[PDB]
């Protein structure tokens, strides 16, 4: 049987790491959608914008 | 004969480590890339925060800058229809709901 | 399904056409045994297969009981190069003195009468043919070659006919300028007439 | 037993030989129908959940094939590509830096406020300065960023030794 | 054209042309023993038309 | 280069880091009394011009 | 003190014949290099070694041919080659091909070589994890060796 | 180097290609004769077999021999009784040993679920095809795709957008 | 039968066999051409005669834009690339260096497919819409954007076209690349492999460093077309999309040319039974042009007002280009002497008007190349008559050779040479009378993109009408001679 297992897969390098940077990668983007609606004045309707 | 059978037993391996990790830790390479996030750690990240508490309760004083003077208006004359009917910006949530910009639905399916 | 075939025996295919049987596509509803076996037949030449087949049965079993029961007296072991798989051949293709020569002569000359001639001839045939089967407008056979063509070596062609096709190429650029710009400007030297 | 052929990857017959150009033929008219009526004839979400499923197929296709079909010749036929790829993307962001960079290298511009020096404390700084682009939220996000590669590449070198 | 609804509801079932029903499997069975008292019955051949 | 090279380069991205960062807040605290100064005079400059056309 | 267990490559099939015999599949997958210009240049005015050139039969005689291997279905002609100029009256630009019978004496006639260009098949145990860990005996194989002469086995594709 | 960026030799063009102090390592050799590069400071260990394993599907391929000459450990913690065996590079026969302690990863899922790859499903020459629903989804998928465009095409042209009727 | 019809189609769209998707590329490559060539003859028709004959008003010349337009972009885009890359190259590639397959199969349908659903999109919104795109095949803004004529969703289609062309082009382009790469026979080395597969390696190098610039340029038009921003508005920069545009301008012609020379080398060392001239000179020639070709692409614009020093540095730059396209002339010629070449063979004959018509588009290319001297020769018709004896005399004849080459061994029938013969001089001939006047009708100043010239010009189109009705004589009798081709006896008796 194919049973999977979360302590072998807590206890695995490869899946800490691919997690903790998918959750980062996640706060980056809110982050960065947070900075194109509410901080900045110009749009995309303009020269350097 | 195959190798299959050192992949279905493979051999188990003595290290004078409480584990592989310290083990692995004694490579050069491993600890330069170690070294890295330390420094990233330690100079940016510790000094960034400071900064915010530093300046905590101090203003902004940057000048807001100039975009579209009050005699440049009407921007020339120039077509402003977006490609969802009305004529705002699409992340300028508030000016959305002053021009609906979303009653137009269309159907879940092509019918 | 269709006709599945049963078996994976050889066929004729793209990918394999096989061995061709000269011998028997020259020899066609011929026999072969008035030549192998002249003068011979059938029963005769069975009978024979049979003694000789007993014979050989005898010789080869004598043969065998001699070398599996002999006293080795000596032990030869040839000297080879090491990472070397075997030894080089000990034998020699070239004849050495004037008998080897003499006797190299006489079967070169009973090979050339019964072995060579008909090789050549073969050969010949071989190429017409393939000039027939590419004939009749199905392949590229009479554009271009033939007995005519004038074969040169590299160096008689570049010396014959690449070096005074450039020496023309060259003295035709020189006076082509020249008449050019004579005729464009109406002088040689001074750019246009009348004007300056 | 089996009879073994080249080391060549012989390939498959698949569906993703039509179904990608299908995929993007159906997001163009999607731009295309949006542009015209300014309203979508099939709904965003349902959209984005016919590509999604479209493209797993990747995923289990190569599962089962480097379960069966794989050696080093079909690894660095793999790896070369993805060099290319990366590359191609490299080129893309070098094309909207061009963009980007076209007007701003040229310093002089016709500008509808004053920039010139000794007529207000600030007309000195206008042209020279976006004073709006957020850049204290950008350094907090190079941070993580930068924290993300040191990671990812220690991780990969550990993994790999 | 209902037949080929009735096989494709189970993507992993047989086809058409490899689907045997009881009658059929136990037709081939009688076959097979070459009992001496099985007269083979003529399967319904059709014409063009009913075709 | 060799991994140190590479170290030191790390060092310097994040001095650099480290600079514009206090740079940037200095910076954005020191102009606010000029900006202020800057609005109060034109504020000034406004009403004393309308006074005047008046 | 600990114990580690390196974790092991389970891929199976073309990858699993790959590291089972890497020796052949090497041999297979090569690549080999010709000489630029000015090696060749320095290798013609190499000097051969000793003086049985002047004697022995050389690599490619009626009695001494090339022989060759390749691997494919019984009976399949092979594709073989020179890099040219095996002659001074042959060309060398580029490397020559040549579809021949199999298991029969060949002889190009552009440089008067003798070779011998022959299959053997790759038949090699089904790559599921069942493949054999100690020596075998010839009756199993007998069987499958039988079966795939009778009627013919899959090809790893 | 662009040599050595490029992966090759490098300075010296009789060098070689693997650099395993710094992660370039011979996958090939790991998995044939196993890390020779860590046999400085790694051992084996020498003294429960396989014939418990003898039974089941996949292993019951083997000879019974075959899995008495194997022995297994839990794999965690070292043998307080097990001897050290040294580990000696340029030996490629060491790493078959059958006298060094072995620990049975064939519970491993990666090993199960390629051996289900090969014995627990039915053959198919077609991964998509090994999965069924899921290509009648896609190509489910595709046909719809098809009439959203055929669709799109006939409003777009006609300029009625076929909600009214 | 539904069995028999669904594997026929399955057969067709669900392969991964570069020797299918070689013979499906070659049928999509040369129904284009034929489009094309219709279109062609459309604008011909309205070129030769006076008083707005086809169009009947001024107020509809926008047909004749979008006729120029779509004939550019079909020939180009659909026709060219498609056959001398896309037929050959998947179907000798992996042949030549002893392969089975292309690495990454699954890519090759991807992009044949991608080509396919250009080409509908392309066809539906310029055949069945109303006003479509009338601004040349260079999109050049404002007129692109900004214009009455173009409001529609025909031109947003048409630019998402040109996206899923180069979508396509560059998955053909990675593929080849990888394929030759790795997938050699061993004893097979990278420079030995067939000259044919060195061009394509250099073609696909062209292509992808070039075709992303081109995506920023279109979707910066699109940009401009519905979210009205003002990138080549008069807020915006024009030139900078010419900028990028011509910067996969040219990459796009050397693309198109250097498999055309692979091709003929390969065709030529079958036909005259002798290795090339110079193989290696060759091979390094065409990656001389393939590199130096990305340093050129501001020779269009020498009249949008570049900076003097700028203009010098690309006149320069394109003399430089010049040089090794003279040194592969020069080992045509001299491969082609001591020869066995077939004396009565179109493959033969093409490559005789194929060398000759190139040289002479070379020359006149070369005066463009000047600064200076283009002031007078920009936007004329002496640039119509350079890049027709370059694509239609040139490139074109070098499929015909690979055609009259290849169908004997695609399809096992010898080829009909007197036929064959009649197609290939009345299309030379037809298209030396269309062409060669407009040479000397650039340098009298007249200019390119109008359907209604001045009467000076009256000689040049006159000719030019009698070169339009040898074209359609030749294009009938080619495309009569395929469906012979392929068709049993008509007729039989005794004698
Ligand atoms: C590969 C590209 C290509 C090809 C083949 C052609 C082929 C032809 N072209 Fe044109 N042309 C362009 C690329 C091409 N063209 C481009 C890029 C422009 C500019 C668009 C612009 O200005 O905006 C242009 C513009 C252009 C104009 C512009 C008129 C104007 O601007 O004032 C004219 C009119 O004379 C013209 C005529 C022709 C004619 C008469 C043929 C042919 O009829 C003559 C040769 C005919 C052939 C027979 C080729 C057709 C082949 C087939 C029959 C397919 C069979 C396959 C093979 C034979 C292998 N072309
Ligand atoms: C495959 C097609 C193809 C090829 C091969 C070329 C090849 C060349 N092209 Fe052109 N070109 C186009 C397709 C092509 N072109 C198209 C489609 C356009 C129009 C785009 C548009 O505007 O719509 C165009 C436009 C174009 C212009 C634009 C003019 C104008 O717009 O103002 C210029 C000018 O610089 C130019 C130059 C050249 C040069 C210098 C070469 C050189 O490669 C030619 C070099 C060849 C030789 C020189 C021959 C060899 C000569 C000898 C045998 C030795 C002689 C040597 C010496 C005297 C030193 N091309
Ligand atoms: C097909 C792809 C998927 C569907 C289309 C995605 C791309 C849409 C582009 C237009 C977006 C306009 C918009 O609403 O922007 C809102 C947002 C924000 O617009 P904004 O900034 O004007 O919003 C106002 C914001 N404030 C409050 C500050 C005033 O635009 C962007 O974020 C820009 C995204 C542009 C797209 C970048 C990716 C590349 C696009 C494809 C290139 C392909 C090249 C090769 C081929
Ligand atoms: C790992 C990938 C990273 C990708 C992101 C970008 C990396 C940085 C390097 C990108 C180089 C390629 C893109 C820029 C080249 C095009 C610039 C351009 O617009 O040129 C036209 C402009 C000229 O424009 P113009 O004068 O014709 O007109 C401007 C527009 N109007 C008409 C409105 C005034 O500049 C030049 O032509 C300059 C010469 C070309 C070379 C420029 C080199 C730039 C080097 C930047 C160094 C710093 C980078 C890091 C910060
Ligand atoms: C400036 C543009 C640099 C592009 C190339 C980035 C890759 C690089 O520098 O790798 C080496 C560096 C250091 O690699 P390293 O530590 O393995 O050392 C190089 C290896 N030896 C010493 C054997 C030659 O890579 C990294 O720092 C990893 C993260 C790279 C993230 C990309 C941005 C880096 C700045
Ligand atoms: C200068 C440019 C040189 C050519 C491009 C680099 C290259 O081929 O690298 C191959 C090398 C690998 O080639 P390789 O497989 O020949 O090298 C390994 C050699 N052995 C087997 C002996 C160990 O690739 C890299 O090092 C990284 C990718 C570079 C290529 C990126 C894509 C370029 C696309 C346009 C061309
Ligand atoms: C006009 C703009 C042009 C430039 C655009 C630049 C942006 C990037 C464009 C990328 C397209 C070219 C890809 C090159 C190859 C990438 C690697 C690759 O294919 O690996 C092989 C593999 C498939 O290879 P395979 O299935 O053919 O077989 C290879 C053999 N095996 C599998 C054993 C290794 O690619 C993938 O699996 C693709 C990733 C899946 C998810 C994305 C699907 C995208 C499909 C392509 C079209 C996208 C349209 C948008
Ligand atoms: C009007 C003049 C010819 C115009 C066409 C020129 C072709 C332009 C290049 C592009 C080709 C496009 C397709 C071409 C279709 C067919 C063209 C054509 O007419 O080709 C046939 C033409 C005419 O051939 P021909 O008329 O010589 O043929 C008679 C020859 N035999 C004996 C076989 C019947 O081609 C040539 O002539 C070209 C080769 C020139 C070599 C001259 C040798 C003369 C023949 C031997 C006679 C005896 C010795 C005489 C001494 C020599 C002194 C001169
Ligand atoms: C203008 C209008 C159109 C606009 C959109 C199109 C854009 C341009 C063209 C893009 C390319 C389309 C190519 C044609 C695709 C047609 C569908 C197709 O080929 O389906 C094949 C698919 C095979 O299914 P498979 O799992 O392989 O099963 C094999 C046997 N069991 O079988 C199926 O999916 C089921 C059978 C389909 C049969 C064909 C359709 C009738
Ligand atoms: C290898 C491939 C190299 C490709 C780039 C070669 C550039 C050669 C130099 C060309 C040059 O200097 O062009 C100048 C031109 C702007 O010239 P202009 O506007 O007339 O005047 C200067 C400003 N007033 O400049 C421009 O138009 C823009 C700048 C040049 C192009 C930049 C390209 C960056 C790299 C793109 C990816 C390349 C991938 C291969
Ligand atoms: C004496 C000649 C005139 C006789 C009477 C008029 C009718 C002629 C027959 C019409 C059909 C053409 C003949 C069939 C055929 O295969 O034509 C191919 C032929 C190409 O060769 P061709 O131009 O004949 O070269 C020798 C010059 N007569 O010709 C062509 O390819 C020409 C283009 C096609 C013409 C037919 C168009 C459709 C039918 C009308
Ligand atoms: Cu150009
Ligand atoms: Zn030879």
């Amino acid at each position: 049987p194919l049973v999977f297992d979360p302590k072998r897969a807590f206890n695995d390098e490869i899946f800490l790491c691919c997690s903790l940077c998918c959750i980062i990668f996640l706060i980056f983007l809110f982050n960065q959608y947070e900075e194109f609606a509410h901080e900045l004045s110009f749009d995309i309707r303009e020269q350097f914008g | 004969m195959s190798t299959n059978k050192n992949v279905f037993f493979p051999p188990a391996l003595h290290l004078k480590e409480n584990s592989i990790f310290q083990y692995k830790f004694k490579n050069l390479a491993v600890r330069h890339d170690a070294a890295r996030l330390g420094i990233i750690l330690a100079g940016p990240t510790l000094f960034y925060w400071f900064t915010v508490y530093y300046f905590k309760g101090m203003p902004n004083g940057l000048p807001p800058v100039l975009l579209n003077p009050f005699v440049n208006r009407n921007y020339r004359g120039q077509k402003r229809d977006m490609p969802w009917g009305t004529d705002c910006a699409f992340l300028d949530t508030k000016c959305h709901e002053e021009k609906d910009t979303w009653a137009k639905r269309g159907p879940f399916f092509i019918i | 399904l269709g006709h599945m075939r049963v078996g994976a025996l050889w066929q004729s295919n793209a990918n394999s056409r096989g061995l061709p049987n000269l011998l028997k596509e020259v020899m066609a509803a011929e026999p072969i045994y008035p030549y192998t076996h002249p003068g011979l037949s059938a029963k005769q030449i069975l009978w024979n297969t049979k003694f000789n087949l007993k014979l050989e049965k005898d010789l080869i079993s004598i043969a065998e009981s001699a070398v599996q029961s002999q006293t080795v007296n000596k032990v030869v072991i040839p000297t080879m190069l090491t990472g070397d798989v075997n030894p080089k051949s000990p034998a020699s293709v070239v004849a050495k003195d004037k008998y080897q020569l003499a006797k190299q002569m006489a079967e070169f000359q009973y090979k050339k009468s019964y072995f060579e001639k008909p090789w050549g001839y073969m050969f010949a045939y071989y190429c017409d043919e393939d000039r027939a089967r590419l004939c009749g407008g199905i392949g590229y056979v009479g554009h271009h070659g033939g007995g005519d063509a004038e074969i040169l070596s590299y160096t008689e062609y570049v010396s014959t006919v690449v070096y005074p096709t450039i020496f023309y190429m060259a003295i035709t650029f020189v006076v082509s300028l020249f008449l050019m710009y004579y005729y464009i400007y109406g002088t040689f030297f001074s750019s246009t007439r009348n004007r300056f | 037993m089996i009879l073994n052929t080249n080391i060549n990857y012989g390939g498959r017959n698949s569906r993703l030989c039509y179904l990608i150009p299908l995929m993007v033929h159906t997001i163009f008219l999607y731009l295309a129908y949006l542009i015209y009526y300014n309203i979508n004839l099939i709904n965003i979400y349902l959209l984005l959940i016919i590509i999604i499923f479209i493209n797993i197929e990747w995923p289990l296709v190569i599962i089962y094939e480097y379960i069966y079909l794989t050696n080093y010749n079909i690894q660095n036929n793999l790896l070369y590509n993805i060099a290319t790829f990366i590359f191609l993307e490299i080129l893309l962001f070098i094309g909207f830096y061009w963009l980007y960079i076209n007007n701003i290298i040229h310093y002089p511009n016709n500008l509808p406020y004053n920039n010139n020096i000794a007529v207000n404390l600030l007309d000195h700084l206008n042209h020279n300065n976006n004073t709006d682009i957020c850049l204290y939220i950008i350094l907090h996000n190079l941070l993580l960023l930068l924290y993300v590669t040191l990671i990812l590449q220690l991780v990969h070198r550990y993994v790999q030794l | 054209i209902r037949n080929r609804l009735l096989f494709t509801l189970n993507p992993t079932g047989y086809t058409e042309d490899t689907y045997v029903t009881k009658e059929a499997l136990r037709r081939q069975a009688l076959a097979e023993s070459k009992n001496l008292w099985y007269l083979p019955e003529r399967p319904v051949v059709a014409d063009q038309l009913e075709t | 280069p060799s991994s140190m090279a590479w170290t030191i380069g790390w060092g310097f991205y994040a001095a650099w880091i480290m600079k514009e960062t206090w740079n940037l807040r200095s910076s954005s605290v020191g102009w606010t009394p000029i900006t202020l100064m800057e609005a109060y005079k034109t504020k000034e400059r406004y009403l004393r011009s309308k006074a005047m056309m008046e | 003190d600990s114990v580690h267990v390196f974790r092991p490559e389970f891929a199976q099939g073309k990858f699993r014949i790959d590291l089972d015999q890497p020796a052949k599949q090497n041999k297979l997958q090569q690549q080999i290099y010709t000489l630029t210009d000015d090696e060749r240049e320095m290798y013609e005015d190499e000097p051969y070694i000793g003086v049985d050139h002047l004697y022995e039969a050389h690599k490619g005689s009626k009695e001494n041919p090339v022989v060759v291997e390749a691997i494919g279905v019984h009976g399949n002609d092979v594709f073989t080659g020179c890099l040219g100029g095996c002659h001074k009256d042959a060309a060398d630009a580029v490397a020559y091909y040549t579809i021949v019978p199999p298991n029969t004496l060949a002889v190009c006639i552009d440089c008067g070589i003798h070779f011998v260009a022959r299959i053997n098949e790759q038949l090699t145990f089904w790559p599921d994890g069942t493949q054999p860990w100690e020596k075998v005996d010839f009756k199993a194989v007998e069987g499958f060796l039988y079966k795939h002469y009778k009627y013919g086995s899959p090809l790893m594709i | 180097m662009l040599s050595r960026l490029l992966h090759g030799p490098g300075s010296d063009k009789g060098h070689g290609y693997f650099h395993p102090d710094h992660g370039l390592v011979d996958s090939a050799a790991q998995n044939i004769r196993g890390p020779y590069w860590h046999a400085e400071n790694m051992q084996f260990m020498q003294q429960e077999t396989a014939a418990q394993s003898s039974k089941l599907p996949v292993l019951s391929a083997q000879d019974g021999k075959t899995l008495q000459k194997i022995q297994l450990t839990d794999g965690s913690k070292v043998p307080k009784a097990a001897t050290l065996v040294k580990w000696n590079p340029k030996s490629v026969h060491q790493w078959h040993s059958d006298d060094i302690l072995r620990v049975d990863m064939t519970k491993h899922p990666e090993w199960v679920r390629t051996m289900r790859m090969f014995h627990g499903t039915v053959w198919r020459h077609r991964p998509e095809f090994r999965h069924p629903w899921f290509s009648r989804g896609s190509r489910a998928s595709g046909i719809i795709m098809l009439v959203f465009g055929a669709v799109a095409y006939g409003e777009i042209t006609f300029g009625k957008r076929l909600g009214g009727v | 039968m539904i069995n028999n019809i669904m594997h026929m189609i399955n057969k067709y769209t669900l392969t991964t066999s570069h020797k299918i998707i070689g013979i499906l590329y070659g049928y999509m490559g040369y129904i284009a051409g034929i489009l094309g060539y219709i279109i062609s003859m459309l604008i011909r028709m309205e070129l030769n005669t006076q008083g707005l004959a086809i169009v009947r008003k001024v107020k509809e010349v926008t047909i004749y834009n979008n006729w120029i337009t779509i004939h550019g972009l079909i020939m180009l885009f659909v026709f060219i690339m498609p056959v001398g890359i896309g037929f050959y190259g998947n179907y000798l590639i992996p042949m030549l260096i002893g392969t089975s397959e292309l690495s990454m199969p699954r890519m090759n349908g991807i992009s044949f497919w991608m080509l396919i659903v250009g080409v509908v999109i392309f066809v539906i919104s310029n055949v069945l819409m109303s006003k479509p795109i009338s601004s040349g095949w260079t999109l050049y803004p404002p007129l692109s954007t900004r214009d009455a004529d173009n409001i529609g969703v025909n031109i947003d289609l048409s630019l998402l076209v040109v996206h899923v062309l180069g979508i396509s082009s560059t998955i053909g382009s990675v593929n080849y690349i990888t394929t030759n790469k790795y997938n050699r026979h061993v004893g097979l080395t990278f420079m030995n492999i067939n000259i044919y597969n060195f061009s394509i390696i250099v073609t696909s190098i062209l292509l992808i460093g070039s075709l992303p610039i081109l995506g920023v340029a279109i979707t910066g038009l699109l940009l401009d077309r519905n979210i009205n921003s003002t990138i080549y508005d008069v807020i915006g920069d024009p030139v900078l999309y010419q900028h990028l545009f011509w910067f996969f301008g040219h990459p796009e012609v050397y693309v198109i040319i250097l498999p055309v020379f692979g091709l003929t080398s390969l065709i030529l060392t079958s036909i005259i039974h002798k290795d090339i001239f110079g193989r290696e000179g060759m091979m390094y020639c065409i990656i001389s042009i393939g590199v130096v070709g990305y340093f050129v692409w501001a020779h269009h614009m020498f009249t949008v007002g570049l900076d003097i020093d700028s203009r010098s540095y690309f006149s320069i730059a394109t003399s430089i280009i010049s040089i090794p396209t003279s040194v592969k002339m020069f080992s045509y010629i001299n491969t082609w002497a001591s020869g066995r070449g077939f004396r009565g063979n179109n493959s033969s004959w093409s490559f005789f008007s194929f060398l000759i018509c190139f040289c002479f588009g070379g020359f006149t290319g070369l005066l463009l190349s000047s600064g200076s001297l283009d002031i007078m020769l920009h936007d004329t018709y002496f640039v119509v008559g350079h890049f027709h004896t370059v694509l239609s005399l040139a490139a074109t004849f070098g499929l015909l050779i690979a055609h009259y080459f290849f169908l004997p061994i695609i399809f096992s029938y010898s080829i009909f040479e007197s036929f064959s013969f009649y197609h290939t001089f009345l299309l030379l001939v037809g298209a030396l009378l269309v062409f060669y006047p407009m040479h000397l009708a650039g340098l009298s100043g007249m200019a390119r993109r109008v359907p209604e010239y001045a009467d000076i010009f009256i000689p040049f189109m006159t000719v030019g009408f009698h070169g339009t009705f040898l074209l359609i004589f030749s294009t009938l009798t080619f495309i009569r001679s395929y469906f012979q081709f392929l068709s049993h006896i008509n007729h039989s008796n005794y004698l």
